[PDB]
């Protein structure tokens, strides 16, 4: 598939802005859309969520009431509109696809994002460490912590592992805490105990470095961790 | 109830609405089963009706849908499985009359088809096809050279026509719970739909009134 | 003080009429209740006709119960109870008549257009049946709210012609259904020979006499006589009206429930089960 | 000549008859005359699946015992989640008169076929997000009765032209054909070891077939009319058939003769579908009397009845874990029983 | 000589169907009931399960 976003730039305090996303290669009329943000030197944060059929919309707590999310099915274009920007809105944005039915793998394809510059029930995650020196040929385990049980009554577990290689968009490593996504080498795994989770990589090789992230999707909102950087 | 089965329920509701959009069309549909012969000009009749293994045709007349089923010479199937046409309201039979040597063959098919159990509550619409070569052959070739029970003269067309219709009609055991109909068409190619429409309307009215008469 | 006072126009009083009214309404109420039960219980017969039958039976039951309970007044000053009783009776009987009109329209679809490409949704039928009576009662109350209640009865006063508030909707219905009935019977007499080929003249005649009488007691044409009850010099029509229309529900069941074959089959199945 | 060959065939038939008769040292009823009756089975509806607009004709369970596919004579397949009565997929078909369906073991593919004489194979896991057709298999001269997957690349097909075929999906060409019946064929089933398969053919005869060779190994007789259903016992050396004689029969492939007959005097309608249970103790069958009957296989008696439908029952299925039963009938509803 | 070929084919089929190893009925019945009784303890339809673990309860 393919997703292309547009609308970045530099703005003065006050005023408004608009961002657009255009899809190509798949059935846009059966998927659900998420908008995610990123600080210049820090972790990720969820911005907004819209669903196919235009039935449900969820917004973020930090920006509710200034933003609006919308879609147009026949032209395959998704819009986000923002107003009254402050210095706390300097960030780089991304779009995400996800589909929900029995057996699906949400958060599979990530776009390329864009840049924008301006002149107590939530579950909090904590990343174990910021940097771990390793060598090729060894094995590595990277773990993060949570504040509540992530096992729902129906057998599921909701923690997601993504990877961000240098200068690229995120790619899915593990969905629903134990599974493996398509197009990924078979040397990855994931496991952990209640509220404490860990991703395992064997046979460290080249182009296997970056920063790893663990995300939760039990109940809105979505919350990220700090991120863990790896040095080979 | 788990933030992800809610999306599943929404997906199921969308599919349910998409299905329920079609019930109003399924409930107003009339099915006809077409039977004919290789020399009976079935293709010309279908073409002139302004339409378009098994062929399907769908059209509409005066805001009523119609579906027609063409069996491409599978009548060799003589088992109950092949009687899955129990929803049909009429059987339309095209039969030739100018080639006398084949007439008997047609009857042997006719008596086989209309005497099955599933078709006891359906109507039969008979077409004697093209019915104008007779006007130029009854004075040339006598119809007594192939049949012996005929009583009239070889040249009067009306006697021959009555004889043909009687021979076709005398093939039904416990003749009819719903009547048999018949017409003569050569190249009309314009009026056939009206005749089919009237006959179907009469059959459905027959059933409605019999339902109303519950004493 | 009988059941013929609803369409009365001269304050008729006689004890024989009262006795006829009591007996007829008792039998009607019993039959109608058991009608509603049977139509709720038997499965193989759902459709538009079952729905309209059910609603008509409910309306008749409620209206007859109210009438038999509370028509007679104290004979003096009129309180709020008498006015409320008058309004409730007016609403109930108009609802029954509208369900009868819907029955006529169903028959039109069934016999005129044989094609089964039409039909109505339960929601719209319920809206039409119970909606127009509410509007009529509301407008009538708004124009002249002092007409409800009478010195001797809790029914509509004769002043300003207010009684026509019941004879307006009724008449217009009959003159429509009277058409449909004729058409239906006519067509049966062009078809019976082709549906029952082994019947003689008596069988056919009896089959065209047991069906028409059954259809008369839904298309509410048995009421026509009552439109002429306006003289003290004409009591034969009043007696005909009372005796025939008090037995409406009993005739409905004897015609549309016992004499149906599938209903007897389900009754026998019920007996076998229990 | 012809007479000598016919006489040799008659001698071989007499040899087969004598061999079959010599091995009948006991009846099935006498060995199992000390086994406790199952008692009474009172099953009940757990969920009712609604949405079809016409008559159901076939259904198949999945390999995880949670998902199923159903098909009707309006041109639609539906993939249901049976736990929450959710609809997972709705696939439109190209022809309306379709008489079989199947569910691939790996959970990636489905199949369908009918009066168009062509078998269609559909793919479920796609990067674009839709379910799209992958293969069309053609080559038969008559209508199509049943088709069952074997692997992700090999499929088996039976038609009413008196032949059966084994197909390689990747290439699109038959690798072996089975001939030897006289009348048309109705139903087939596959053993757990996936090396042999059985089919019945509307001549009161049934045959067992070998896949790796192409030759018929044995045939059995005994009915009096068409055969409408067939199924495999769990261990792969037995099978049971139903017929329009209202009589059910149980055959074994190593005794080379008939074993058990199920019949009753109050039944005058034939059998449409037959299925087995996990332990082989319940034999379930749908009839034309508007219901389904639960038989004790080793006793040949009536153990239970399922009488929830308003029309003829034509689809019956049992789970891979043993937890549910599914029924489909002409009333446009599916039911799940436990 | 189509009839001769057909008769020869029928004779070959019958000859192949003749020389097949056979056993008694009692052994087959014993194997069937043994298989049934071996797994009789794990059949949910024949023997019910507690209500708590049932997906359809």
């Amino acid at each position: 598939v393919q997703l292309v976003e547009s609308g970045g730039g530099l703005v003065q305090p006050g005023g408004s802005r608009k961002l657009s996303c255009s899809a190509s290669g798949f059935a846009f009329s059966s998927f659900g859309m998420h908008w995610v943000r990123q600080a210049p030197e820090k972790g990720l944060e969820w911005v907004a969520y819209i669903s196919s059929g235009s039935g449900t919309i969820y917004y973020a707590d930090t920006v509710k009431g200034r933003f609006t999310i919308s879609r147009d099915d026949p032209k395959n274009t998704l819009f986000l509109q923002m107003t009254s920007l402050r210095s706390e809105d300097t960030a780089m944005y991304y779009c995400v696809r996800s589909i929900y039915y029995y057996g699906s793998s949400p958060f599979d394809f990530w776009g390329q994002g864009t840049t924008l510059t301006v002149s107590s029930a939530d579950i909090v995650m904590t990343q174990a460490t910021s940097s771990v020196p390793v060598t090729p040929g060894e094995s590595v385990s990277i773990s993060c912590r949570s504040s509540k049980s992530l096992l729902h009554s129906n057998g599921n577990t909701y923690l997601y592992w993504f990877l961000q290689r240098p200068g690229q968009s995120p790619q899915l490593l593990i969905y629903r805490m134990s599974n493996l996504a398509s197009g990924v080498p078979d040397r990855f795994s994931g496991s952990g105990s209640g509220t404490a989770f860990t991703l395992t990589i064997s046979r460290l090789e080249a182009e296997d470095v970056g920063v790893y992230y663990c995300m939760q999707h039990l109940e809105y909102p979505l919350t990220f961790g700090a991120g863990t950087k790896l040095e080979l | 109830v788990s933030a992800e089965d809610k999306a599943a329920a929404e997906r199921s509701k969308e599919i349910d609405k998409c299905l329920s959009r079609e019930k109003t069309y399924v409930k107003r549909l009339v099915k006809i089963l077409l039977l004919g012969a290789d020399n009976s000009g079935k293709s010309t009749f279908l073409k002139q009706m302004r339409i378009i293994g098994i062929h399907e045709y769908d059209f509409e007349i005066k805001n009523v849908p119609f579906k027609m089923v063409d069996v491409g010479g599978q009548r060799s199937e003589r088992k109950r499985w092949f009687e899955c046409f129990d929803s049909v309201t009429s059987i339309l039979f095209l039969v030739d009359s100018s080639d006398f040597n084949r007439l008997t063959e047609s009857l042997n098919d006719f008596e086989t088809i209309v005497n099955n159990r599933v078709f006891s509550n359906v109507s039969i619409i008979l077409f004697l096809n093209k019915t104008d070569l007779l006007e130029e052959k009854v004075q040339i070739v006598s119809i007594k050279d192939y049949f012996l029970e005929f009583e009239g003269d070889p040249h009067c067309l009306r006697d021959v026509q009555k004889f043909l219709v009687e021979c076709f009609r005398n093939k039904r055991r416990d003749q009819q719970q719903k009547p048999l109909y018949h017409h003569f068409t050569t190249a009309i190619n314009t009026e056939n739909a009206r005749l089919i429409f009237r006959d179907v309307k009469d059959t459905i009215l027959h059933d409605n009134l019999k339902q109303l008469m519950l004493q | 003080s009988s059941f013929a006072i609803l369409m009365a126009h001269y304050d008729v009083e006689d004890w024989k009429l009262t006795l006829i009214t009591r007996v007829g309404l008792a039998l009607s109420l019993f039959c109608l209740l058991l009608c509603i039960l049977t139509f709720l219980l038997v499965r193989p017969i759902q459709g538009s006709r079952t729905t309209i039958h059910l609603h008509l039976c409910i309306c008749l039951f409620v209206g007859s119960t109210i009438f038999l309970a509370g028509i007679e007044n104290e004979g003096g000053q009129v309180g709020l109870r008498c006015r409320l009783v008058a309004g409730l009776l007016h609403y109930c009987f108009l609802a029954a008549f509208c369900w009868m009109s819907l029955e006529g329209l169903e028959l039109y679809f069934l016999v005129v257009r044989v094609f089964q490409g039409q039909g109505l949704s339960t929601r719209w039928l319920c809206l039409i049946g119970y909606g127009v009576p509410l509007l009529i009662v509301g407008v009538s109350a708004a124009i002249y709210s002092k007409g409800y209640g009478r010195p001797r009865y809790c029914w509509l006063d004769f002043e300003q012609g207010f009684l026509w508030s019941f004879l307006g909707p009724v008449t217009f219905i009959i003159l429509c259904n009277a058409v449909i009935f004729v058409t239906t019977v006519w067509k049966l007499t062009q078809k019976f020979s082709e549906i029952n080929p082994d019947m003689k003249k008596l069988k056919k005649a009896r089959a065209l006499t047991i069906t028409a009488i059954a259809q008369l007691f839904l298309l509410g044409c048995t009421w026509v006589f009552g439109l002429f009850i306006f003289d003290d010099r004409s009591l034969v029509l009043t007696y005909v009206f009372t005796i025939l229309n008090c037995l409406q529900g009993a005739f409905l069941y004897l015609l549309h429930c016992l004499l149906n074959k599938k209903v007897r089959e389900e009754y026998r199945k019920w007996a076998c089960l229990v | 000549e012809l007479d000598q060959l016919r006489q040799e065939a008659e001698q071989l038939k007499n040899q087969i008859r004598d061999a079959r008769k010599a091995c009948a040292d006991a009846t099935l009823s006498q060995i199992t005359n000390n086994i406790d009756p199952v008692g009474r089975i009172q099953m009940r509806t757990r969920r009712t699946l609604r949405g079809h607009l016409a008559k159901i004709y076939a259904m198949h369970w999945g390999t995880d015992s949670r998902l199923l596919v159903s098909a009707s004579q309006d041109g639609k397949l539906i993939i249901w989640d049976s736990y929450t009565t959710n609809k997972v997929h709705a696939i439109p078909l190209r022809s309306s008169w379709v008489m079989t369906c199947a569910y691939a073991p790996s959970g990636n593919y489905v199949a369908c076929g009918g009066l168009d004489n062509i078998c269609s194979i559909y793919n479920l896991k796609t990067r674009e997000g839709n379910v799209r057709v992958s293969r069309e298999l053609a080559g038969h001269t008559g209508y199509l009765s049943c088709c069952r997957f074997l692997d992700d690349n090999q499929i088996v097909t039976s038609s009413g032209d008196t032949t059966c075929a084994l197909w390689d999906i990747e290439t699109g060409q038959q690798t072996t054909t089975f001939t030897g019946h006289t009348g048309d064929v109705m139903s087939l089933s596959l053993a757990p070891d996936t090396r042999l398969f059985v089919s019945g053919a509307c001549d009161a005869s049934a045959k067992l077939w070998d896949v790796r060779e192409g030759m018929c190994r044995q045939t059995f007789t005994g009915h009096e009319s068409d055969i409408n259903a067939i199924c495999f016992f769990p261990n792969g050396n037995a099978f049971a058939t139903g017929s329009d004689d209202a009589t059910c029969r149980l055959f074994d492939l190593r005794a080379d003769q008939e074993l058990m007959t199920y019949s009753h005097d109050n039944i005058i309608c034939g059998i449409t579908s037959v299925s087995f249970s996990k332990s082989g103790r319940l034999l379930l069958a749908g009839y034309d009397d508007f219901n389904c009957n639960v038989w004790d296989a080793l006793k040949a008696d009536r153990a239970g009845v399922l009488a929830g439908h308003d029309n003829r029952v034509s689809c019956l299925g049992v789970t891979d874990d043993g937890m549910a039963v599914a029924t489909g009938s002409w009333d446009s509803f599916l039911k799940i029983w436990n | 000589t189509a009839s001769i070929a057909q008769a020869r084919k029928l004779v070959e089929q019958l000859k192949m169907e003749a020389n097949i190893d056979r056993i008694k009925v009692s052994k087959a019945a014993a194997d069937l009931m043994a298989y049934c009784e071996a797994h009789a303890k794990e059949d949910p339809l024949l023997t019910p399960v507690p209500a708590s673990e049932n997906p359809f309860r």
